[PDB]
RNA sequence: UAGCGGCGAGCGAACGGGGAGCAGCCCAGAGCCUGAAUCAGUGUGUGUGUUAGUGGAAGCGUCUGGAAAGGCGCGCGAUACAGGGUGACAGCCCCGUACACAAAAAUGCACAUGCUGUGAGCUCGAUGAGUAGGGCGGGACACGUGGUAUCCUGUCUGAAUAUGGGGGGACCAUCCUCCAAGGCUAAAUACUCCUGACUGACCGAUAGUGAACCAGUACCGUGAGGGAAAGGCGAAAAGAACCCCGGCGAGGGGAGUGAAAAAGAACCUGAAACCGUGUACGUACAAGCAGUGGGAGCACGCUUAGGCGUGUGACUGCGUACCUUUUGUAUAAUGGGUCAGCGACUUAUAUUCUGUAGCAAGGUUAACCGAAUAGGGGAGCCGAAGGGAAACCGAGUCUUAACU
């Protein structure tokens, strides 16, 4: 089995923006 | 529950002796002056539903 | 077609259309199966995802967690979840055409004659309601497993056959297709044959 | 003849389709639905008469006619039903007694269907040019 | 009528695991991996019943070529010789005699030359 | 079905018929006669239920086994062979079961009989007004304002009141039918938090209730609220005296108990992934889906002293997983760490086609009645005639003035 997932937590880096 | 008739279809199709359906021709409601008498005359009598169409009609009229 | 008795040693006349027609296995099968299906109680249920106890709360957010998307803790995919196609109480009863029922009995009763499983007697009763009396009468008439059909449902004979599991006692109106096949022998009184004929025709 | 020696008639009990139980069965994976589109989906499929947005046949064709309330209380009587009545006289109550026409029927008509071969008195019934020629022939009478 | 799958599922997995004996790592222990390995083993087996017939004829021809050249004739000419001499002894037997009875093979080669000259 | 309906999607009667059940009354009032019918309390007797209970048949010998209820032999009860228990499967060992009995006390129901209130019957009279109806706006009627009857009324109005009034689907006449604007009324009907009995082609510990277990608990949340996991020693605890190693440990080895302790409480069975110890063979010059075809050598076991069976597999030919999705995937596209368990075309009712069975110009009943899987019930439904929009005609019919 798998534990209940966590709510969002702080992220170290911004996702790169490709545009 | 009972299948429901498509009531619009029941108003436009009558079942004949061998199981086919008669219907009234289209194009004879209005805009008649420009149409030839021959064309209108041929549109007056009821016609039979074509082979390709029968399936659609029978679906709509389960208690035909 | 004339049936023969063992107790009185006489002849009993019967209809060729009731006791002398071919065995319609397919017809008898349908009626036997229908009877078994009629015996079913059909009392069960499971809980759909709608019925299982719990909240409609979406377990976790649609996106970002990295887990398979979940909507309900009651999903049939989940442990403790609903049964996808949860059973409801059912009526397993089948329609048996009156003529198909009567034609089945006629086929069965006709087989019982040819297999010499039908025994015909003038009278079948005991002195008092004592199981020992009937038990003795059945080891004299030379049969253990037997179905007794009698005209008037004699209280003494009924009570005397109640604790004998291999023996059953009924009236002519209370005959069923399964009981005429299940039992090894069928012992019908003269009056019973004159009630069955008139009921089947 | 025992409870374990009864078989059904050959071909009377065909085994129902079981979809999505492996390659061998021939109804594996997609279960005879094919690949994708509306018709492969749970509860998928367009309503009766739908042609993909094209004005459907039961709409591009005009409505015609009206329903007669008189037709509903008008019945046709064959010739073979003239013997079924109990009395010999075929009134518009003896046809209801013998269950030939409905309880609400107020108008009945005898047509040439079957062979009547007994004297019959038809009263208060419309009768065809073939029926009046078949009843009278067998030795019947008619009166309006 | 609820049906538990345990006993049947166990029997099926074991049947595949048994056919995967001798295979490396997960391929002899882990059902998912073993199943793929047994199917592929089957595909190869079916393919190699045909290749075996090719490989053995290839081997027989190589040996006949060798033992014919020792007697002073090529394979190509030797077989042509045998066919003109109406000798129908097949390459499996030719190859077998080339190894086990070199005197009998020399006799076949002599009949080959006679049919050509 | 008739209808309604952006005449779309859909919505969907009634008349009439078959059943279950059946019951009629009172006030709008005065007098005569009297409290006479009848429903309600109220004690008091009578039966009959309920709330504890009582009796309740009949088996032994031998064989296997730890144990007998099992096998074998010979008996017995049965209005009791429902079911449960007992050292393995018991009609006769036990508790029951059929059947027959039981209430000091309390209470339900149904009759009987006093008491209290209640007032019947007859004659004459009366006959529900801001109401019916209307205008406006909505709503309800299958009926969406439509040609739209009928019902309800927020608003503004407003009759006739039996010589009268309402309805019969715009509306009018005729005829028929009923009497609004006061009220009461059992049965057939609906439901089950809860109580007892009984039943199941219902589940059997990831199932079945969330909960077989001290579970709406632990735990989470400020709170509403959310909400688990977790069953099995043995027939009986006979649950391991005593000895030994150890820290007066943990743990273990003896001993003893038991049929079994590899049933020792971390306890029935004890699968798989996963991790080890031992043995055989291979493997440190060798390149890739790890197999497969060929194949030496070695080890082991045999039932020719020989081939054959088993394990290993040097060397060598061939050989880029699976699923999905795609024109096309070794693809460096998708999905899967592995195992075990669970996890997806069902069910109901209609309808059509096929197969099969019955009956056949007929076929079949539904509700319901019936203790009846019977039998009754034919109300209906489908079919035996179609044509026409329809009236209508009818083996024809429609079209058309009429058809070659
Ligand atoms: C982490 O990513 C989130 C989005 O998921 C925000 O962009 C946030 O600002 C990021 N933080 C950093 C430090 O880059
Ligand atoms: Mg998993
Ligand atoms: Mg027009
Ligand atoms: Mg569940
Ligand atoms: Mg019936
Ligand atoms: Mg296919
Ligand atoms: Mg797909
Ligand atoms: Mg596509
Ligand atoms: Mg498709
Ligand atoms: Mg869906
Ligand atoms: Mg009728
Ligand atoms: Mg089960
Ligand atoms: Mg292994
Ligand atoms: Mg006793
Ligand atoms: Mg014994
Ligand atoms: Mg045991
Ligand atoms: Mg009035
Ligand atoms: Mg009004
Ligand atoms: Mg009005
Ligand atoms: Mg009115
Ligand atoms: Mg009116
Ligand atoms: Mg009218
Ligand atoms: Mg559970
Ligand atoms: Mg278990
Ligand atoms: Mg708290
Ligand atoms: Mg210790
Ligand atoms: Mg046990
Ligand atoms: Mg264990
Ligand atoms: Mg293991
Ligand atoms: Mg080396
Ligand atoms: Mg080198
Ligand atoms: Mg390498
Ligand atoms: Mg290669
Ligand atoms: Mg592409
Ligand atoms: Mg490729
Ligand atoms: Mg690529
Ligand atoms: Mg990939
Ligand atoms: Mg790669
Ligand atoms: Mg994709
Ligand atoms: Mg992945
Ligand atoms: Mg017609």
């Amino acid at each position: 089995g798998k534990p209940r997932p966590y709510s969002p937590r702080p992220t170290s880096h911004p996702r790169p923006i490709r545009v | 529950p009972k299948i429901k008739t498509v009531r619009g279809a029941a108003k436009r199709f009558k079942k004949t002796g061998k199981g086919g359906f008669k219907h009234k021709h289209a194009n004879l409601r209005h805009i008649l002056t420009k149409k030839a008498t021959k064309r209108k005359r041929h549109l007056r009598p009821k016609a039979m539903v074509s082979k390709g169409d029968l399936g659609l009609v029978i679906a709509c009229l389960p208690y035909a | 077609m004339e049936l023969v008795l063992k107790d009185a040693q006489s002849a009993l006349t019967v209809s060729e259309t009731t006791f002398g027609r071919d065995f319609n296995e397919a017809l008898v099968h349908q009626v036997v199966v229908a009877y078994a299906a009629g015996a079913r109680q059909g009392t069960r249920a499971q809980k759909t995802r709608a019925e299982v106890t719990g909240s409609g709360k979406k377990p976790w957010r649609q996106k970002g967690t990295g887990r398979a998307r979940s909507g309900s803790i009651k999903s049939p995919i989940w442990r403790s979840g609903g049964v996808t196609f949860a059973a409801r109480p059912q009526d397993h009863s089948q329609k048996v055409n009156k003529k198909m029922y009567r034609g089945a009995l006629k086929s069965i009763l006709s087989e019982l004659v040819r297999q010499d499983r039908l025994i015909v007697v003038e009278k079948f009763s005991v002195e008092a309601p004592k199981t020992k009396l009937l038990a003795q009468k059945l080891k004299d008439m030379a049969l253990e497993d037997v179905l007794i059909i009698t005209g008037e449902l004699d209280e003494n004979l009924f009570l005397a056959a109640r604790n004998l599991h291999k023996v059953d006692v009924r009236d002519a109106t209370g005959i069923d297709p399964v009981s005429l096949i299940a039992f090894d022998k069928v012992v019908m009184t003269a009056d019973a044959v004159k009630q069955v004929e008139e009921m089947l025709a | 003849m025992r409870l374990n020696t009864l078989s059904p008639a050959e071909g009377s009990k065909k085994a129902g389709k079981r979809l999505g139980r492996g390659i061998g069965s021939g109804l594996g994976k997609t279960g005879g639905r094919g690949h994708k589109g509306q018709k492969s989906r749970s509860g998928g499929g367009v309503r009766r008469g739908f042609e993909g947005g094209q004005m459907p046949l039961y709409r591009r064709l005009p409505k015609f006619g009206f329903t007669s309330r008189k037709a509903a209380i008008t019945a046709e009587i064959r010739l073979s039903d003239l013997a079924k009545v109990e009395g010999g006289v075929v009134d518009l109550n003896t046809l209801k007694a013998a269950n030939i026409i409905g309880i609400q029927i107020e108008f009945a008509k005898v047509i040439l269907a079957g062979e009547v071969t007994t004297p019959v008195t038809v009263r208060g019934l419309r009768v065809t040019k073939g029926a009046r020629a078949a009843i009278e022939a067998a030795g019947g009478k008619i009166e309006e | 009528a609820r049906v538990k799958r345990g006993v049947i599922a166990r029997a099926r997995h074991k049947k595949i695991l048994k056919q995967a004996k001798g295979y490396y790592g997960a391929r002899s222990r882990v059902y998912r991996v073993a199943f793929q390995a047994v199917i592929k083993a089957g595909q190869y087996a079916y393919r190699d019943r045909r290749q075996r017939k090719r490989q053995f004829r290839q081997l027989w021809i190589a040996r006949i070529n060798a033992a014919a050249r020792q007697n002073g004739i090529s394979y190509s000419k030797f077989i042509n010789g045998l066919k003109k001499a109406s000798v129908e002894i097949d390459r499996k037997i030719l190859a077998d005699i080339a190894v086990f009875d070199k005197v009998a093979f020399t006799a076949l080669v002599e009949k080959a030359k006679a049919a050509l000259a």
